């Protein structure tokens, strides 16, 4: 299955946490394919920014194999 | 994301002033065109299946896109292009009421881009779509709505472009 | 290169046998 | 906003905005005009409200104007007026927004930590913020002044 | 009394014993066994396997807290030790597994299946008739994967833990009877059922002669 | 109804409801006098309007009404004018509640599925909405309509 | 949760009746009523944590209740009091808004008792303390609105007990 | 959970007593002991795989429960199995360090005797288990030590019965 | 306590006491009877030491002894004075557990909350305890004093 | 994390060397510095939120940054910049006790840069926070655990420029 | 270390380091000179103590160092050796930061794959473990001994 790789950032402006919120706001990860459409809308929701999004794994534009 | 009321709130507070008489000009022009806003997202949200139908017909399909070999080969891919045209003319509605364009950056042009370059979907199809449902809506819309609505449609386009 | 240990452990071979002795339960 | 409001509940559920959600903007684009006015009256009585709601907080609780209090010293007592005179400016913004969202990026969300390391108290913001909601009120006009309590509830509800 | 200085008085308890003590109501226990988990790149491996090992027993039910080696997941964990995913992909992936679903889904109905859900993934008792419902029918139309997916991706689930957390036992309070529910599901409701079909136990035998 | 919503957001929130959602309170307060009205001239008017939109339908989509086609029929065609019916009633609940939210659990949650499993196409169906919308308009006086219309309208989109 | 006015269109739904006078002049009478309620609410927000502090004043505290062993002594266990307090007065408010019961019934007083029961929370004082908030409440809204806000803690009382 | 020494506070909290002799004997009497318990916390440590066998050969194996239709047999409860026993060794040696049981009935013993009814799990093979595990740990950790131990196992046993 | 700290984070990691964690407990169990006599010490003067902390608190804040303030009148300053008490029996218990779990699950958990309804200010109320700390030290030995400190700080670090 | 004398240890352990008298001479040098260490964190712990508000006072507040259009500026930001200088303060602590920058490089240091920039947090700002609440952190825990605690501000303020 | 284990926990609760976890790392500080001289005395007495408990090994596991036995041959006698002393600087190590996470990390986690794919005996590398102890213990004083005791015994409960 295909997989991408994404670098966000993402503040929290509802609300001040006390722990240490680093690793939830600067956060490169690798997403399922199937999984990155509601993982983006909610990085976009939360008013993060979307750094960069990489294709780790798959072939473009590939008809089988997906 | 702001509308055109807080556009104008954020704008004086980082200032720290008090509303003055050229921000309140600035409110009232949006909000004597508000109603009409409203109506214009009423007649678009019900006639969405059709905007995007006739819209893909204008401009996508019966193409070398929709045949083997193209990007919105194979019923996946072909969902998949409908969906995002969805989403592009709701927020263009919800960015049409705002009266701001602000929404469209943040929600939906902000890692489009970089999106749509992994998986290789042609950019000048997505725009030729866009500017397909712009010109539909402008019909359903009518004279008090469609120029307000179009400018939001050419934010998207042009932000992709 | 273990070479205490190899000067050692064959002292410790020469020294005594170990093939007579046979597992002891205690 | 109300307008932001309304999009982000639809969004949240992914729809076109409800009926009654595009009717809400409908009432709040007509409301609009008497809004800005209202704004308008606040805005020119500012310096006159902070002035006259700082008295009146003063009068109330003697202490925070004591060596003990925060608020104690003249530079203490500008600061405390200037922090008036930001909650007023909030307020206005509300009164056209038609929402606390303004209100409250600006000025409810982190207040008791900020006030907290300060040690300034936080009741006696709340009442100074009551006393300005009584200067506001007499200059504005009793529909209008209802249409502006509420605001100035919101604030003095938040800092508590 | 008189002659005795009042905040001396006022302090003093007329009850005595047969009053009520600190661990009465909530208690002082399920607080403080409840232990936020961050995986950091930097962290030791001693440090890392501790957190690994928590999400093991919350999500796999792994009471006596240390994954036997056949349930354990390897090629997750080395991409979790690397920093590759989150501790919330991570989470995601064991649900999607074969072992998840032989434990939890097979055996057990649809509506204790949700149940399930979200006492592994959430940490409490389902909220409501309405959210059974919703899962149910996700259950039924799409896969088990499908509704673990949605858990995960649900608010609740990226309020309370978000990416870094690990899940945890929290006995929420908030909507109305989740106290009470999520007890009976973290505390009694040990698993009754056994997951294999295979070689079923006669009753009796039950003295050892 | 617009109460239930906002005190169901507010809930969520965990929070008591904001001077604008109490703001959308009042106005809807004093709105539903005018509601009511609208809403018994629909019901008045019931039986003339499932009827003129019935005939509009059928002349738009012949389909339906052809031995192919789901309607064709006597009891089909009966069924088809009592689904129509239906849609009508909860749009005048619609109305008065000044929300869909009643309408919805109802008439538009799982409407997908039971026409898919009955086989009825789901844009007909659309149409004959839309049909009862212009004769409904043409009853109601204009500012009565436009409020009309979005209920109307809701309709058409949740089925589509 | 169910407010007035969907409480008789539900009504009407289950017979399948449409909407006729007699149920107009139920719906009729809730919308004279609501002006009113909107603004007693308003005046108890505003007021909340003053209404709190009064009626623990009243009721809990100087007691036995606070004084050790009691199952409000210890910090953690007062703070808990006074939250279960905001929540009863905050759901009372909602009630009032919706002109219903109802919601009362699903959210605040299902499972209320069993869990009391087995905190070991005294049923008896928690309704004090309710009947408390009323009076204090009944003050603040003045009397018109207090008969209605009256009706939502006695509801919530007899629940409890 | 309890141990010694919060026990006594909690008796005194209630009270809301500052502490007295008596009570300071009562802790006095724990801090001897102490000593005594760590050592044997440690012998039961690096013992406990050996406590198991033993165990299991005296009571659980060479029986009917690990011949064919028995709870124990199959690889996979027959592994579940020695899994609990060292669940109740190690629960057993906090307990003893603790000097209270309560940590023996909040983790160990909820919800067991019901969840071991449904499995089928035989509580009386399982408390003869208990009982040989308690055995093999007296001779390890010595006379003084072993009745200190003895308490909890019986404990634990007396509860699952 | 110590023990109970050492247990629930042995059941955490899911395994037997460490040695160092083993060896802590072997510690605690030494210095357990220098610990009762420390804390049979500030029983006895537990009368004295509120009495002079509060006189020294009412010194260092006029205010809470004042119209305004919180401690005014009789019976409000002899609940300050309750209130000191509380948390010097608190401390006593927190030194022979050896930890301050005893004193957190009984003062410092809701603390904030609970002054917050009551409106006394936190600030005070820690000065109050510093204050309890110097009587305390006075009483005390050196080394037994270092000890008792510890105590005394955690509580004035959890409420601030 | 690291302590200094895991860092010992774990130096030797490369080389798979013996612990030796050289080696052994710098544990013993933590060790003496030991006792100080403690006394200076429980000096920090009781008196951190005064350090933190003598630090505002002397360079965040009173400033731009406060005013309208600084990055202070709202009561959210003033809130959360509070926040981060308790973090660095609690940091700093724990480096200190623990005799080694680690902890600060893998916990605080990691990241934040490029999480200060999409925010736009002003860097040389906080730089300068930190510095102040050196200076205040110096007085509270007197000379001699100044040193120490000076060299552990210092690794933090190098990391964020 | 003492230290390190009580920073994690309290960097986790997000807390400053409570009463408890200050005495603690005061005691282990008290006691490092004391721990220093343990590790001292066994570094020292290394080769003598990994050659007795070898000797020990052989004679209570003869099969081990028989043709058919894999530790058989003079090479693989001395893999033998090396790891036992391997394993006795891994305690020196575990006695000075008193805390396993040190001997851990570099020591039993992932021991179990190690060994079984080697096919060298587990249930027998614990034995030479329990022999080295002897040796050391006999070394020390009785106070000192039982300190060291008590990592000899978590690495024999780790394998
Ligand atoms: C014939 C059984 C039914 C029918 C067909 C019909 N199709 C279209 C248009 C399109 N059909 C497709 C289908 C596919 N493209 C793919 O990639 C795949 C999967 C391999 C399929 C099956 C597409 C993409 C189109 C779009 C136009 C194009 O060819 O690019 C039409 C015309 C659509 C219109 O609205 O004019 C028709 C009529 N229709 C029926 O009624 C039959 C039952
Ligand atoms: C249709 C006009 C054109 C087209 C579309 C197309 N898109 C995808 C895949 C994705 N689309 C998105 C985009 C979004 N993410 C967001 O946050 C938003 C704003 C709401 C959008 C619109 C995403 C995330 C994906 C990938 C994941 C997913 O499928 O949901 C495809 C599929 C590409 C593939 O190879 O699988 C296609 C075809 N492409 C065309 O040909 C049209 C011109
Ligand atoms: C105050 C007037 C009285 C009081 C209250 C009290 N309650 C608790 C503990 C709990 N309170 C609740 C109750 C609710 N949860 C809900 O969802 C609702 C409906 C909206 C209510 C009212 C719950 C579930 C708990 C337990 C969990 C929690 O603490 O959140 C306590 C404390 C028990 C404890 O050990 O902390 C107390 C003291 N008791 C009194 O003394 C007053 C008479
Ligand atoms: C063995 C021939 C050589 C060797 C290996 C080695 N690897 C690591 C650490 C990692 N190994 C990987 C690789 C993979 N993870 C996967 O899932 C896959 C694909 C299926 C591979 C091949 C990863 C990701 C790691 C890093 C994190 C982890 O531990 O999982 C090490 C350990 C380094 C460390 O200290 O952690 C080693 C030793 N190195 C050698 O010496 C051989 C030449
Ligand atoms: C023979 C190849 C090796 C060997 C065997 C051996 N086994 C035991 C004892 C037991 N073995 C079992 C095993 C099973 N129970 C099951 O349910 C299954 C799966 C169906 C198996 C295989 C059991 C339960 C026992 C315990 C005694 C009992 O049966 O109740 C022993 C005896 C050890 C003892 O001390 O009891 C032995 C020797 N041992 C070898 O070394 C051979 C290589
Ligand atoms: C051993 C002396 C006897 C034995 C044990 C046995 N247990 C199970 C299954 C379970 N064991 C438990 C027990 C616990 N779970 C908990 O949460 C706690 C307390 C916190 C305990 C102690 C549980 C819940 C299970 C069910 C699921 C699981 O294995 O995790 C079995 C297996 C039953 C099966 O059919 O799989 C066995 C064999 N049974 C005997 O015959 C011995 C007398
Ligand atoms: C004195 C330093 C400050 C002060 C105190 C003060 N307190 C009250 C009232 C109460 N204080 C408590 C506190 C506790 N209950 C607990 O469980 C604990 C921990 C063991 C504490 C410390 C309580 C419960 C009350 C409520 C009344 C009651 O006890 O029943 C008052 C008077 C109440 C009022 O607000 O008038 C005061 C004055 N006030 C200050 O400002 C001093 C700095
Ligand atoms: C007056 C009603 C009370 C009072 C006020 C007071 N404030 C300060 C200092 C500050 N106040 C603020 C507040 C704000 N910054 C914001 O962004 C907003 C939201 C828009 C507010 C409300 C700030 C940031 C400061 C710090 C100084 C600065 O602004 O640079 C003081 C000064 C006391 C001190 O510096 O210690 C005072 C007195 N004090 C009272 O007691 C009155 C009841
Ligand atoms: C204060 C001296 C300066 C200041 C700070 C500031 N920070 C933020 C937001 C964040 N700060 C951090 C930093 C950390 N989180 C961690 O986990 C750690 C390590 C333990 C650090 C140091 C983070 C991650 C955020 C984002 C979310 C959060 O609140 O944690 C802001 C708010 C910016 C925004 O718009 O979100 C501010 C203001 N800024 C200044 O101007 C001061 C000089």
């Amino acid at each position: 299955s295909r997989y991408f790789k994404v670098t966000a950032c993402i503040p929290s402006l509802k609300r001040v946490r006390t722990g240490r919120e680093l690793q939830n706001t600067f956060f490169t990860k690798l997403v399922p394919y199937e999984n990155w459409f509601t993982e983006q809308q909610r990085i976009q929701k939360a008013g993060g920014k979307v750094l960069s999004v990489k294709l780790f794994t798959g072939v473009q534009g590939a008809n089988t194999g997906v | 994301m702001q509308d055109a009321i807080t556009a104008v709130i954020n704008n004086y507070d980082v200032q720290g002033k008090y509303l003055d008489g050229a921000a309140l000009d600035k409110l009232k022009a949006y909000f004597t065109t508000g109603a009409v806003r409203v109506r214009a997202a009423a007649v678009i949200s019900s006639n969405a299946t059709t905007i995007i139908k006739e819209a893909a017909a204008k401009a996508l399909i019966y193409s070398d896109l929709t045949r083997p070999g193209g990007n919105m080969y194979t019923t996946r891919r072909y969902a998949a292009c409908i969906r995002d045209m969805d989403y592009f003319l709701r927020y263009a509605t919800y960015a049409m009421l705002a009266g701001d364009p602000s929404i469209l950056d943040e929600r939906v042009l902000n890692g489009l881009k970089e999106t749509y370059n992994s998986l290789g979907v042609p950019i000048a199809a997505t725009v030729g779509g866009i500017q397909a449902m712009k010109e539909v809506v402008g019909g359903l819309v009518g004279p008090d709505a469609a120029k307000e609505a179009s400018i939001y449609f050419d934010y998207l386009s042009s932000g992709l472009s | 290169s273990l070479g205490s240990w190899l000067d050692a452990a064959r002292d410790l071979i020469s020294q005594n046998d170990y093939s007579q002795k046979a597992i002891e339960v205690e | 906003s109300v307008l932001t409001k309304a999009i982000v509940n639809a969004d949240a559920e992914a729809r076109y905005l409800s009926p009654g959600e595009l009717d809400r903007i409908k009432s709040f684009v007509a409301s609009g005009e008497r809004r800005l006015r209202i704004a308008q009256t606040l805005t020119e009585a500012r310096e006159r409200i902070v002035k006259q709601a700082g008295d009146q907080l003063f009068q109330k609780r003697p202490d925070v104007v004591s060596p003990g209090g925060n608020a104690y010293g003249e530079k203490m007592t500008a600061l405390c007026l200037r922090d008036l005179d930001y909650y007023l400016r909030l307020v206005t913004y509300g009164i056209v927004a038609g929402d606390v969202t303004p209100i409250e990026e600006i000025g409810i969300i982190g207040v008791k930590e900020m006030y907290n390391s300060l040690q300034t108290p936080i009741p006696a913001v709340a009442e100074g913020v009551r006393a300005m909601k009584n200067v506001a009120t007499s200059l504005l006009s009793g529909d209008d002044a209802a249409e502006a309590g509420f605001y100035f509830d919101y604030l003095v509800g938040a800092m508590q | 009394d008189m002659s005795r200085p009042m905040f001396l008085e006022l302090g003093r308890s007329f009850k005595g014993a047969d009053g009520q003590s600190v661990e009465v109501g909530v208690g002082t226990l399920r607080r403080q066994l409840e232990h936020i988990y961050r995986i950091a790149p930097d962290a030791t491996r001693s440090e890392k396997d501790v957190a690994i090992n928590a999400i093991y027993r919350q999500v796999l039910d792994v009471f006596a807290g240390i994954p036997p080696s056949y349930l354990r997941l390897s090629e997750a964990e080395s991409k979790l030790k690397n920093n590759e995913i989150s501790v919330r992909e991570f989470v995601r992936r064991l649900g999607r597994s074969e072992n998840y679903r032989k434990r939890f889904f097979e055996p057990y109905s649809s509506p204790k299946v949700v149940e399930l859900l979200t006492k592994h993934f959430l940490g409490r008792a389902p909220i409501s008739q309405q959210e059974i419902s919703t899962y149910v029918q996700i259950l039924g139309t799409k896969g088990l994967a499908a509704a673990v997916d949605a858990i995960v991706e649900s608010p609740e689930y990226l309020t309370i833990f978000n990416e870094d957390i690990v899940p945890y036992r929290r006995y929420p309070t908030l909507p109305a009877g989740n106290y009470r529910a999520s007890v009976r599901v973290n505390d009694e409701e040990l698993i009754s059922q056994s997951w294999s079909s295979l070689s079923p136990t006669y009753t009796g035998y039950q003295y050892v002669t």
